[PDB]
RNA sequence: CACCUCGAUGUCGGCUCGUCGCAUCCUGGGGCUGUAGUCGGUCCCAAGGGUUGGGCUGUUCGCCCAUUAAAGCGGCACGCGAGCUGGGUUCAGAACGUCGUGAGACAGUUCGGUCCCUAUCCGUCGCGGGCGUUGGAAAUUUGAGAGGAGCUGUCCUUAGUACGAGAGGACCGGGAUGGACUUACCGCUGGUGUACCAGUUGUUCUGCCAAGGGCAUUGCUGGGUAGCUAUGUAGGGAAGGGAUAAACGCUGAAAGCAUCUAAGUGUGAAGCCCACCUCAAGAUGAGAUUUCCCAUUUCUUUAAGAAAGUAAGACCCCUGAGAGAUGAUCAGGUAGAUAGGUUGGAAGUGGAAGGCUAGUGAUAGUUGGAGCGGACCAAUACUAAUCGGUCGAGGACUUAAC
RNA sequence: GUAGCGAAAUUCCUUGUCGGGUAAGUUCCGACCCGCACGAAAGGCGUAACGAUUUGGGCACUGUCUCAACGAGAGACUCGG
RNA sequence: CUCGUUAAGGAACUCGGCAAAAUGACCCCGUAACUUCGGGAGAAGGGGUGCUGACUUCGGUCAGCCGCAGUGAAUAGGCCC
RNA sequence: GUAUGAGUAGCGAAAGACAGGUGAGAAUCCUGUCCACCGUAUGACUAAGGUUUCCUGGGGAAGGCUCGUCCGCCCAGGGUU
RNA sequence: UAGUGAACCAGUACCGUGAGGGAAAGGUGAAAAGCACCCCGGAAGGGGAGUGAAAUAGAUCCUGAAACCGUGUGCCUACAA
C-alpha cells in the first residue's frame, strides 16, 4: 500500500481520552496508475503512479503520450511503488487516501528542506571551540587527520550544502483519513517543505 | 532542567535550606534532571537546629522547577523556583513537613509519602 | 521579504523615503533595479493612503513622505506652493481613484557606466 | 491553511467565554489519579494568550503557598470542563510576564466590571 | 601558503577555459529593427513594447 | 648506535577532529571451576557499538568526590599549532636557597614575558560546465559498487518458583519505560526575530497646539509574525534469515574398541553477508521500460561526407522561492496567479487620530477589541513576466535467426 | 647561628604530617619543626594605608561552559572599474 | 571580525572568571576588623528619583495620576574575606 | 626585461538620494532640494613647518588606489602694499 | 652592463639631519624631404594620399634575438596515473 501527496502543513488534534498530538496534514488528490512494470517486460514488479494534475501548457507531447494510456491529465509527480500486489492494480486505476485506515503504521518519505551552504558545526553537529581564553577557533571543522597518510581520509566531514536529501521517517501513525478532502493526518512531523512531495507507504518494519 | 552545580531550595523541614546538585542519576551521560528525578546533592546552607546539616552528601527528589513539565493532555506546569526534597533511599522524606506546592508527576514516580504530605499537588 | 539595499536599517529607511518623495514629485525617475523594486511598493502604499484621503491616512503618509516642495505656480497674482504630501492627497489620489493597485511601471534601460548597475525608469502609469 | 482550519473547525470548542489576559479565571481541569476522575479548580490571573485556531493556548498564574505556579492549557482542550471568568482586570498589554517578578500587593490588578 | 611550482602555460590556459564573457538576449527591436536587449527599452528609438518612452 | 633533516622536520599538556590494532572494560557466545543459587575466578571466540562529570595540580600520571554496563590498553611525527591555546619547558627583567673571590651558574625554585603566512598542486567537503554513453528528446527505473546505523540501563511478570538448611535467590521466556546517540520538523513549550505594535527620556525639525519625523547600541524599555531554531516535538537502532568463530555435536572408520572427521551431516555470537536508511550506469562493462518527432533541402560522394532550414524538445531572456555563494533545482511567463500592488482575512500588538464627557490638572471613560499590521492565508491581470531570439534528428558495418 | 622566623619567592625527599576550607583542594590558610640549604642593615620579625603586583576563598553577574540558536553590519560570494 | 538578544542552569569553562556580564549620576539612612588615630570609607548594606495640583519655613510635606520601568536615553565604582 | 601566483589580495574608519545643467563621454563635475555627520570640533584664528600648493582662464598625457567634463595635478597669466 | 660614477645639462636626479652615498639615460634618414590634403575618432591612434632607395627607417624611429603574450592551423587529444 502506498500513495503520493503534498505536505499541506502541521496542526494538532485531540484524540479519544483527550490526548493532544501534533499531526501533519498531507493532501493526496487521487493518484493514477500510469504503467505496470512486470518481470517479463521490465524484469521487476512495480507500479508507476502519477499525482497532481498538471497544466497542458506545462506538459510535453512525450508526457501526454505517456499518460494517454491511463487516460488522465498530465501529472506533476510520477513515482514507482514496489512491494505491492500487481494483481490488484491496473493502468487507469485510481488510488485515494481511503487506502489507509486510522491507526496504520507507515513510512513517510520526503525531501528535507534546504539550508544552502552551511558550516560543519550545524551540518554535522560537531563541537565548537572555546569562545574566549584567547581562543581563535570558534566554528571550524577540527583537525583533518594525522600526518602519516600525507593526505585527508575520505568522510572527513566539512562545510557544504545542507538539506535536500531524501529522508524516510519510519513507523508514523495515521491519525485520520478524510476521503472527502483527500487528506491524511499523520502523527508527528515529516520531512520536506510545505507543498513538497510526500510518499506514504505501509511500514516495512511492521 | 537541573544539572550539576545547579542550586535548589529545600521544600521540607529536614534542616537543609539550599542544596547543590552533584550528579543527575539515571544514566551514564545524563545531563539534565527534571521534576520527579533524584539527584545527589550537598547541603550548602542548613537551618541551625535541623537534622540534616551543612556539607552532607544527600539524595533529593526534584519537586518543582522553573522549567516544569508537560502533561499528556498537552497542558504545562511551571513554577517560580527550583525546589527539591531530601529523601532516604526508599523515597521516604527525611523531613516531616513539605513546603509549597508539588507537581503531580511525583505520583507516577511513586513518591506517595511526599505527595500525601504536600500542602498541594498540581 | 524586503531588500536591504546595502544600507543599515535607518539609512535604508531614509533612502526609501527620499526616493519615494522624489518619485512623487517627478512622476518619472531613473534608479537601480532593487531601488525600483522597493520604491514601487513604498510609493504604491503612499498612493493608497492618498486615495483613502482621510486625516488618519494624511498623517500616516506624513510620517513617511519628505517635507519637500512638489511644485510652485503663479495664481491669483500670487505664488502658490504645493508640497509632496499635498500633491499626493490632491492629484495622485484622485488620479488613481479608479485603479486597483499597480500604479507604477518599471522599464529596464542600459546599465550605468561607473558600475554596470542595471538601471530602470520607474514612473506612474 | 484554509484546509487546516476546515479540518480543525470540528474540534474547535464553542463554550469558551470572552476573556483576555488580566482576567482572573477558574479552570475546572479534569484530573485522574487512577480509575477515579476528579475536577481540580485552578484559579488565577491570565498571564498570556497565544496561538490561533485549535492551537490557541492560555496561561493562568496563581501564588499558592508562597510559590508562583503557572498552568498552560489548550484553549480547546476537552480536559477542561469549564472556564469561568471570576473577574476582569485592567491591563495595558497582552503578555503580563512582568507579574512573575512581583509579589503580593504589587501584583494587584484593578477591576473594571465589564 | 605560496605556489610550490609556477603554473605552466597549458595549466593556466586550462584554468582560464571558463574565464570568458557572454552576450545574451539580443534581438531585433520591433519599432526600428535595431538590436536590443529583450525586456529593455531599445536605446536607439526609445520604444518598448511598441510605444515610445 | 648516530643513518635523513642544523641555507630550521616546532618541542609537553589541553581543545576540535578523529582513524586504526586487539594483548577486550562492558555488552554478545562458549569450555573448566575449589561452578548449590546470586555473585564470581580463569581461559577461548569476538573490534559491531559504547566505553563520564567534577576537586587538586601546566600538567601526563596519580589520589579523591559522584556516577556508569563499562569508566580498556595502545599506534597514527609520544596523530592533529600554514586547525586553536600557550599554563609548563626554553631568551632578554627581577628575586630566594646554594655554589663561585668574580663575572656568573644550578633537570633548584618564584613573579613577568611578540605563536607570522592572501592555499599554486595533491588530498577532503560541496556545486557547475563539456563531451561520451552511436538518430534526436521527456520521464520513470534495475543495481556493479559505496556510505550511514550498529550502544545500553532500570522495573514488572514468569517466581519468592528452580537452587539453598537458611540467608538469599535464578537460566530460558514475555512486557513496560528510560540514558547516550541520531534523522527530521515548528503543531506545542521557548529563543531569536534592526521595514510589526506599544510606552518612554533628552535634544532637534515639520512656522505654533496637537500629531509626527531625525539621532542617541534597533536611544532605551514591554511584547512579537514568518523564517532559522533546541532545551521543544516525532521517529530510529524491530523482528528475521544464510554461512560461520570458539564451543557442542550426530553417524563413522582408519585403529573390531574408542573417536565430532577422513568422507557425510547439524547447532552455534552485539561478530561476516543480507535484512533497515541513503548515494549510485562516467558501473567508458556507460544498463533497462514507457512515451514523442520522422526519413527534409543543397553540394560533394559513394563520403559513418559537409552545411542549413527544421520536427519532438531544450535554452536564451523575463517574474520568483519551497531553491540558492554563482552556476544549479524547482514554481511561472497573458493558454498567466510567478512576484508587486489592491481588496478581504490571519498572526501580532493592545484601544489610533479628531471629537465628546468628567476632572483645576496629570489623567480616566466613550466613540471602539479601535488603530496599525515584514515575511502568513484567499481572491483580484491593476503593474511587470511583451516583442523575440538561439540550439536542436533523418539514424555505420558483420553475422545468426526471421 | 643568639633573638626572631621556619615545607617559606628559601624544603630536594614532598602532594612532609595534622587541622580549616570543598562532595572531593599537589594550590591556599592555620599549626608542627629532621631549616637537603632562614637569620639579623647583600638586615630579622611585624606592620595601618597604598598596588592596572602575585596568590586562595565568597556574594552578584553573566554563553565562559552544558550546547549552541537567532539577528544587525564589514569582508568573503556575483557583476562593472 | 564588530555588535544585540537568548530558554533552564549559573564558572560545571579555564592554567587562571581571560573575555563578557553586573555596579555606576545625585539626595537620605547607615557603615566592621584593624589602625601609624590621619584612615579603613564612596567599607558593607539599604531607601528615594516621573507628571499634576494644594501648601510650603523654599527643603520639603500632603493629596492625586500614569508606566513593566521615573539619573525612563547617553555618560558615571562591582563588592567582601 | 618578462612571467607565476591572478584577473586573485587590496582599493586605507562614516549617508547619501533624486531633478536639471555641462559635456564625445557623468554614481564620481556644477546647480537645486531633502537627508545625514562634527560642533572643547570635523568650527574660527595663529606659531612652526611647507614654499606657490592662493586667484582667474584653459587641459585630461601622467598622478588621483574607480571614474572624471574635476583637483592641492599640467599649461598661461596674475596675486603678498 | 664596456670605457671615468658621468659619451646624454653628473657628482646631476634621488637617498640621508649630517658627514656621506649615488643612478639611469648614445644611434630616424644622405638630406626633415619629420607624413600637405582626405576619412574614422573628443582626442590619442589609425587607414589612405604623399616625402623618401627604403616608412615593418615615422620620431619608444639603425639591426630587433630570447624570455613573455596573441592570432590562423597540418596532426593528436575528454577511461587516462
Ligand atoms: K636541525
Ligand atoms: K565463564
Ligand atoms: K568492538
Ligand atoms: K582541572
Ligand atoms: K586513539
Ligand atoms: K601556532
Ligand atoms: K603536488
Ligand atoms: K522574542
Ligand atoms: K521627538
Ligand atoms: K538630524
Ligand atoms: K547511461
Ligand atoms: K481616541
Ligand atoms: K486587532
Ligand atoms: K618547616
Ligand atoms: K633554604
Ligand atoms: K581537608
Ligand atoms: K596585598
Ligand atoms: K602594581
Ligand atoms: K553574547
Ligand atoms: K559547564
Ligand atoms: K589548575
Ligand atoms: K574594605
Ligand atoms: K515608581
Ligand atoms: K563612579
Ligand atoms: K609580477
Ligand atoms: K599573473
Ligand atoms: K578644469
Ligand atoms: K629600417
Ligand atoms: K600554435
Ligand atoms: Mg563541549
Ligand atoms: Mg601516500
Ligand atoms: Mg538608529
Ligand atoms: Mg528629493
Ligand atoms: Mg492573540
Ligand atoms: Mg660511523
Ligand atoms: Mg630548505
Ligand atoms: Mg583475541
Ligand atoms: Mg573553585
Ligand atoms: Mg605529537
Ligand atoms: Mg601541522
Ligand atoms: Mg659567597
Ligand atoms: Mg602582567
Ligand atoms: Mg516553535
Ligand atoms: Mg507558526
Ligand atoms: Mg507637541
Ligand atoms: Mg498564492
Ligand atoms: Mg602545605
Ligand atoms: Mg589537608
Ligand atoms: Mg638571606
Ligand atoms: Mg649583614
Ligand atoms: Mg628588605
Ligand atoms: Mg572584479
Ligand atoms: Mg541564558
Ligand atoms: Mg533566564
Ligand atoms: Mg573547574
Ligand atoms: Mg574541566
Ligand atoms: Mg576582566
Ligand atoms: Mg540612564
Ligand atoms: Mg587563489
Ligand atoms: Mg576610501
Ligand atoms: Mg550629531
Ligand atoms: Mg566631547
Ligand atoms: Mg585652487
Ligand atoms: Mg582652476
Ligand atoms: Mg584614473
Ligand atoms: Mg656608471
Ligand atoms: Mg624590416
Ligand atoms: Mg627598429
Ligand atoms: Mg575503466
Ligand atoms: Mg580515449
Ligand atoms: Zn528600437
Amino acid at each position: 500500500k502506498g500513495i503520493l501527496g503534498k505536505k499541506v502543513g502541521m496542526t494538532q488534534i485531540f484524540t479519544e481520552s483527550g490526548e493532544l498530538i501534533p499531526v501533519t496534514v498531507v493532501e493526496a488528490t487521487p493518484n493514477v496508475v500510469l504503467q505496470v512494470k512486470t518481470v517479463e517486460t521490465d524484469g521487476y514488479e512495480a507500479i508507476q503512479v502519477g499525482y497532481q494534475d498538471k497544466r497542458e501548457v506545462l506538459s510535453n507531447k512525450p508526457a501526454k503520450g505517456h499518460v494517454a494510456k491511463a487516460n488522465t491529465a498530465p501529472k506533476r509527480f510520477i513515482k514507482e511503488f514496489k512491494n505491492v500486489e500487481l494483481g490488484e492494480y491496473e493502468v487507469g486505476k485510481e488510488i485515494k487516501v481511503d487506502v489507509f485506515q486510522a491507526g496504520d503504521v507507515v513510512d513517510v518519505t520526503g525531501t528535507t528542506k534546504g539550508k544552502g551552504f552551511q558550516g560543519a558545526i550545524k551540518r554535522h553537529g560537531q563541537s565548537r571551540g572555546p569562545m574566549s581564553h584567547g581562543s581563535r577557533y570558534h566554528r571550524r571543522p577540527g583537525s583533518m587527520g594525522p600526518v602519516a597518510p600525507n593526505r585527508v581520509f575520505k568522510n572527513k566531514r566539512l562545510a557544504g550544502r545542507m538539506g535536500g536529501d531524501r529522508v524516510t521517517i519510519q513507523n508514523l501513525e495515521v491519525v485520520k483519513v478524510d476521503v472527502e478532502r483527500n487528506v491524511i493526518l499523520i502523527k508527528g512531523n515529516i520531512p520536506g517543505a510545505k507543498k513538497s512531495l510526500i510518499t506514504i507507504k505501509s511500514a516495512v518494519k511492521a | 532542567m537541573i544539572q550539576q552545580e545547579s542550586r535548589l531550595r529545600v521544600a521540607d523541614n529536614s534542616g537543609a535550606r539550599e542544596i547543590l546538585t552533584i550528579k543527575v542519576l539515571g544514566g551514564s551521560g545524563r545531563k539534565t534532571a527534571n521534576i520527579g528525578d533524584v539527584i545527589v546533592a550537598t547541603v550548602k546552607q542548613a537551618t541551625p537546629g535541623g537534622v540534616v546539616k551543612k556539607g552532607e552528601v544527600v539524595k533529593a527528589v526534584i519537586v518543582r522547577t522553573k522549567s516544569g513539565a508537560r502533561r499528556a493532555d498537552g497542558s504545562y506546569i511551571k513554577f517560580d523556583e527550583n525546589a527539591a526534597v531530601i529523601i532516604r533511599d526508599d523515597k521516604s522524606p527525611r523531613g516531616t513537613r513539605i513546603f509549597g506546592p508539588v507537581a503531580r508527576e511525583l505520583r507516577e514516580n511513586n513518591f506517595m509519602k511526599i505527595v500525601s504530605l504536600a500542602p498541594e499537588v498540581l | 521579504s524586503y531588500r536591504k539595499l546595502g544600507r543599515t536599517s535607518s539609512q535604508r529607511k531614509a533612502m526609501l523615503r527620499d526616493i519615494t518623495t522624489d518619485l512623487i514629485i517627478n512622476e518619472r525617475i531613473v534608479t537601480t533595479e532593487a531601488r525600483a523594486k522597493e520604491v514601487r511598493s513604498t510609493v504604491e502604499k503612499m498612493i493608497t493612503l492618498g486615495k483613502r484621503g482621510d486625516l488618519h491616512a494624511r498623517r500616516q503618509a506624513a510620517t513617511f513622505v519628505r517635507n519637500e516642495v512638489a511644485s510652485v505656480r503663479e495664481e491669483d497674482e500670487s505664488i502658490v506652493v504645493e508640497s509632496a504630501l499635498q500633491k499626493l492627497f490632491n492629484d495622485l489620489g484622485p488620479r488613481f481613484a479608479e485603479r486597483q493597485g499597480g500604479y507604477t511601471r518599471i522599464l529596464k534601460t542600459e546599465p550605468r557606466r561607473g558600475d554596470a548597475a542595471p538601471m530602470v525608469v520607474i514612473e506612474f502609469v | 491553511n484554509p484546509l487546516i482550519q476546515e479540518l480543525t473547525q470540528e474540534q474547535l470548542r464553542t463554550d469558551i467565554p470572552a476573556f483576555r489576559p488580566g482576567d482572573t479565571v477558574r479552570v475546572h481541569a479534569k484530573v485522574v489519579e487512577g480509575t477515579r476522575e476528579r475536577i481540580q479548580l485552578f484559579e488565577g490571573v491570565v498571564i498570556k494568550r497565544r496561538g490561533a485556531g485549535i492551537s490557541e493556548t492560555y496561561t493562568v498564574r496563581k501564588v499558592s503557598n508562597g510559590v508562583g505556579v503557572e498552568r498552560t492549557f489548550p484553549l480547546h482542550t476537552p480536559r477542561v470542563a469549564q472556564i469561568e471568568v471570576v473577574r476582569y482586570g485592567k491591563v495595558r498589554r497582552a503578555k503580563l510576564y512582568y507579574l512573575r517578578a512581583l509579589h503580593g500587593k504589587a501584583a494587584r490588578i484593578k477591576e473594571i466590571r465589564r | 601558503a605560496v605556489p610550490a611550482r609556477r603554473t605552466s602555460k597549458a595549466k593556466k590556459a586550462k584554468r582560464r577555459t571558463h574565464y570568458k564573457l557572454t552576450i545574451k538576449g539580443l534581438n531585433a527591436c520591433s519599432n526600428c529593427g535595431e538590436m536590443k536587449k529583450s525586456h529593455h527599452v531599445c536605446p536607439a528609438c526609445g520604444h518598448y513594447d511598441g510605444k515610445d518612452v
